[PDB]
């Protein structure tokens, strides 16, 4: 991690790409083919 | 007063194959 970005104040865009699981065939729905995925939100902790 | 007279129609049959191939898929890519 060496930029992180605010993935906050975004709320139904934020977790809006994970939704694709649309009009673009060229993400072979995750699901229905049992596609493995990666997360894009990592925790942390500030100060 | 005897019966004598015997014949038939059909004769049927059976009979099986056995066979034992070597085949390989690969983790085609999962794409459009």
């Amino acid at each position: 991690v060496v930029s992180s970005i605010d993935e906050l104040g975004a709320d139904e865009n934020l977790f809006e790409d994970y939704v694709k699981e649309k009009s673009v065939p060229n993400h072979v729905p995750r699901h229905q083919f049992g596609i493995p995925y990666p997360l894009k939100n990592y925790f942390a902790l500030v100060l | 007063i005897p019966i004598p007279r015997p014949i038939t129609t059909p004769h049927n049959n059976f009979i099986i194959f056995n066979k034992v191939h070597r085949f390989l898929t690969y983790g085609l890519a999962n794409v459009v």
